[PDB]
């Protein structure tokens, strides 16, 4: 097998991007991945004369896994292999009652990697204390977690596919980066079967996959409504009108002047004003218009996703996805149910796997992120509980939500 | 030059070789030049090629060691410029605190290492040079170079390679002796019986000679302790080298810059050390030499620091068997104070936080972001995060964390009964208080005539107004909700049309940089109980415009 030539964008050159230093645990789990895979022909070990760097990392799903953070060198090399051997993202998946998500990552580590593009994908084991080098390796083989990986296979991946395929027509199988996801309208049993079908197939063709079940018929924006109370005070009545103002942004037919002038004197706020029929009328007309859809939205493909997090306590966390201001694409909550089991980064990094899996099985791309946490934090421990091959962009807000409850 | 294997280079992709000018020079300069040049020809380190090579860097002589002997160096800037990116050198420096005893340290310093090293075939074309005789109506002659040159771009990063590669063999051979490598230098440490210590010193020695890479034969490394990198290496101990702090009667912009660099330099090992008054002279402006005069906290800083300084204190070695603890303590004005040690006689190191952003701060965080920084320093340092030992309640950190806006990580830690125990002040209510009088607040500015008004309208049929000069919209409309605060019963309800004002006081602040901040934080300590509640403009607002 021949390789195939990795061009990159004119212009570009490749990543350098520094490593982070690790526990001596990981860096131990790394100097033993590495070994082996040098011993198997997978990575080589390289000289001063290659400038280029990739960052690395040891994450679990009992034994350490290696987690190449691929990211520059995807913007620089694939946003011209999305255009070159694109893989078409299939607008059928999300409709799919369930849809199970395989590893299949370790195909490529059959495919040998063009000899003049192996420098880039170099990456070092880092050293406690700067007390020594630093262990430096390039690929000679299509790496996990390269954007130009599944790319190459996908000739031998349609192929191996092929007879599945024809044996299932209503399967839909989409390959993102590592990963096949594989949706049905079968009751679980029997997709689980399917699915169990597919992988023993995949393995008759010499595909290793190891060893949970995904439903994208949840609603696309979650419509946030008011609460519904049987007493109404001034502060009640406050916090509604703020509310329903700041919907104003969105649904703009929000018609609340009877509030304004339900609350008209200057009144303690414990005080409970009447429930007006002029009131009664607008917030009536105001649900009725929040049960209703944006217009306008759609998805432009030109563009990014960009995702944002509010923390909501007790463990509950929302999530918007949009490309412009206030025209959300989805709208969701996540809540991870163990009680001192998870804490606070847990359950953001979770959450973000949960969006970007969602955001996937939507529209082929992944949304960067805007996280609600302190940038070294996050950058410390976000390894901690990653347990996915792809990584996402990411930034980090310091304003914070002055708008909680009005998303949850 | 040596039987080492060359590291390929290439030139920048599309450059070509430096072809730059080379004016003749002093007469005595081009004898002493080609004295040493036809030396190192002799040894190697040099080759001389005339005709075909249109290539050229210039050359010159000077006297910096005047042993009567000169010094040829060659200005490699242009042909830098064109070669290729390597490996970054290695970036950063290693901890004493981070080393381990030892039984036994040798220091080897290897003598002119760079031009032990032989430099690619293929380039040395590039590094030609030529020396002329009589203002070039006489022609000159040409050498190049066939070792790594003393300050190219890929001299350093193909020395270190080169080191690495001819260690590794000795290393293989000596499993339990310990080289770490650095520019030049070798640190081989072993707990070795110390005459097998002096033996494998010498058969190290003889293993780099047989490779090339002369070192010192003498009683060689200058005994511990060690002056390393600004450090004093001692056998059981760890400082930094003296640190003079002058006395000055005027100080300049670079003279406050070298004061907080030794100063904090210092804070590694010497605990209490500040610098806030110092540092917030050079915050000031960007001038660069400008005469600034010192200020009274500044001054008294400098006192207690010079007070700290005039005294030796040393750091421990790590010992991984014993576990790993942090301490931290707070100051004052967002200063904070931490220690690292295995045991609580000795520290292994200290330092200082700073909180550097935010005029709105708070101690709880504060503390967190110290806890974090101490976190990303002890994975550099040793390769694992300490348990922490921290001024706080359980209670306290629990109740902070869950209400926050953000999601925030805490080690296991453990609470520490020293003072000032850090502590949340005051909590704003989550419901309306009945039986609490209402205040609706408002303030007002205008951008160019700098006066305002701040005032309130309560449900009791209480209002006022207060008017203010050189004040912001923003001021004022804190300046309204200090009104309600200062006229309020112990209970209060207060409702203003400021989402600023909101965020300010929902971060539950405990200092600011803002004398009003600050008096609204006593209030509201001062205040029983405090519901605040926000609403958008457009009641009383109207009314202080
Ligand atoms: N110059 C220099 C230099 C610079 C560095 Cl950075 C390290 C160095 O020595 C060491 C080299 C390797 C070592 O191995 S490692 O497991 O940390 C441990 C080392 O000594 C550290 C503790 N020390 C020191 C002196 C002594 O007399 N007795 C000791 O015990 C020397």
């Amino acid at each position: 097998i021949e390789t195939v030539p990795v061009k990159l964008k004119p212009g570009m050159d490749g990543p350098k991007v520094k490593q982070w230093p690790l526990t001596e645990e990981k860096i131990k789990a790394l100097v033993e991945i590495c070994t082996e895979m040098e011993k198997e022909g997978k990575i080589s070990k390289i000289g001063p004369e290659n400038p280029y760097n990739t960052p690395v990392f040891a994450i679990k799903s009992t034994k350490w896994r290696k987690l190449v953070d691929f990211r520059e060198l995807n913007k620089r090399t694939q946003d011209f292999w999305e255009v070159q051997l694109g893989i078409p993202h299939p607008a059928g998946l999300k409709k799919k009652k369930s849809v199970t998500v395989l590893d299949v990552g370790d195909a490529y580590f059959s495919v040998p990697l063009d000899e003049d593009f192996r420098k880039y994908t170099a990456f070092t084991i880092p050293s406690i204390n700067n007390e020594t080098p630093g262990i430096r390796y390039q690929y000679n083989v299509l790496p996990q977690g390269w954007k130009g990986s599944p790319a190459i296979f996908q000739s031998s991946m349609t192929k191996i596919l092929e007879p599945f395929k024809k044996q299932n027509p209503d399967i839909v199988i989409y390959q993102y980066m590592d990963d096949l996801y594989v949706g049905s309208d079968l009751e679980i049993g029997q997709h689980r079967t399917k699915i169990e079908e597919l992988r023993q197939h995949l393995l008759r063709w010499g595909l290793t996959t190891p060893d949970y079940e995904l439903h994208p018929d949840k609603w696309t924006v979650q419509p946030i409504v008011l609460p519904e109370k049987d007493s109404w005070t001034v502060n009640d009545i406050q916090k509604l009108v703020g509310k329903l103002n700041w919907a104003s942004q969105i649904y703009p037919g929000i018609k609340v002047r009877q509030l304004s002038k339900l609350l008209r004197g200057t009144k303690a706020l414990t005080e409970v004003i009447p429930l007006t029929e002029e009131a009664e009328l607008e917030l009536a007309e105001n649900r009725e218009i929040l049960k209703e859809p944006v217009h306008g939205v759609y998805y432009d493909p030109s563009k990014d996703l960009i995702a944002e997090i509010q923390k909501q306590g007790q463990g509950q966390w929302t999530y918007q996805i949009y490309q412009e201001p206030f025209k959300n694409l989805k709208t969701g909550k996540y809540a991870r149910m163990r009680g001192a089991h998870t804490n606070d980064v847990k359950q953001l990094t979770e959450a973000v796997q949960k969006i970007t899996t969602e955001s996937i099985v939507i529209w082929g791309k992944t949304p960067k992120f805007k996280l609600p946490i302190q940038k070294e934090t996050w950058e410390t421990w976000w390894t901690e509980y990653w347990q996915a091959t792809w990584i996402p962009e990411w930034e980090f807000v310091n304003t914070p939500p002055l708008v909680k409850l009005w998303y949850q | 030059i040596s039987p080492i294997e060359t590291v390929p280079v290439k030139l920048k992709p599309g450059m070509d070789g430096p072809k730059v000018k080379q004016w003749p020079l002093t007469e005595e300069k081009i004898k002493a030049l080609v004295e040493i040049c036809t030396e190192m020809e002799k040894e190697g380190k040099i080759s001389k090629i005339g005709p075909e090579n249109p290539y050229n860097t210039p050359v010159f002589a000077i006297k910096k060691k005047d042993s009567t002997k000169w010094r040829k160096l060659v200005d490699f800037r242009e042909l830098n410029k064109r070669t290729q990116d390597f490996w970054e050198v290695q970036l950063g420096i290693p901890h004493p605190a981070g080393l381990k005893k030892k039984k036994s340290v040798t220091v080897l310093d290897v003598g002119d290492a760079y031009f032990s090293v032989p430099l690619d075939e293929d380039f040395r074309k590039y590094t030609a040079f030529t020396i002329p005789s009589i203002n070039n109506e006489t022609p000159g002659i040409r050498y190049q170079y066939n070792v790594l040159p003393q300050g190219w771009k890929g001299s350093p990063a193909i020395f270190q390679s080169s080191m690495t590669k001819i260690l590794e063999p000795f290393a293989a051979q000596n499993p339990d002796i310990v080289i770490y490598q650095y520019m030049d230098d070798l640190y081989v440490g072993s707990d070795l019986e110390i005459g097998q210590h002096r033996t494998k010193i010498e058969e190290l020695r003889q293993h780099l000679l047989r490779w090339g890479l002369t070192t010192p034969d003498k009683k060689h490394q200058k005994e511990p302790p060690f002056l390393w990198m600004g450090y004093e290496l001692h056998p059981d101990k760890w400082t930094v080298q003296p640190i003079v702090l002058p006395e000055k009667d005027s100080w300049t912009v670079n003279d406050i810059q070298k004061l907080v660099g030794k100063l904090n330099w210092a804070s590694q090992i010497y605990p209490g050390i500040k610098v806030r008054q110092l540092s917030k002279l050079l915050r000031g402006t960007k001038a660069l030499t400008e005469v600034i005069p010192l200020t009274e906290e500044a001054e008294l800083e400098l006192a207690e620091n010079r007070e700290i300084l005039k005294e030796p204190v040393h750091g421990v070695y790590y010992d991984p068997s014993k576990d790993l603890i942090a301490e931290i303590q707070k100051q004052g004005q967002g200063q904070w104070t931490y220690q690292i040690y295995q045991e609580p006689f000795k520290n292994l190191k200290t330092g200082k936080y700073a909180r550097m952003r935010g005029a709105h701060t708070n101690d709880v965080k504060q503390l967190t972001e110290a806890v974090q920084k101490i976190t990303t320093e002890s994975i550099v340092i040793w390769g694992k995060t300490p348990k922490f030992k921290l001024p706080i309640q359980k209670e306290t950190w629990e109740t902070w964390w869950t209400e926050y806006w953000q999601a925030t990580w805490i080690p296991e830690w453990e609470f520490v009964n020293t003072p000032p125990l850090v502590k949340l002040w005051y909590q704003l209510e989550k419901e309306p208080i009945v039986g609490a009088e209402t205040f609706y607040v408002d303030g007002a500015a205008n951008r160019e005539t700098k006066l305002g008004k701040a005032g309130y309208v309560t449900n009791k049929g209480r209002q006022k107004v207060v008017p203010l000069t050189n004040t912001t919209n923003q001021k004022t409309e804190l300046q309204a909700i200090y009104l309600a605060l200062q006229d309020s019963g112990l209970e209060v309800n207060i409702v203003t049309d400021s989402q600023y004002a909101l965020g300010i006081i929902q971060a539950q602040p405990d200092k600011s940089e803002s004398e009003l901040v600050n008096q609204i934080i006593e209030q509201l300590i001062k205040k029983e109980k405090v519901y605040l509640a926000w609403v958008p403009a457009h009641n009383e607002q109207v009314d202080k415009l």
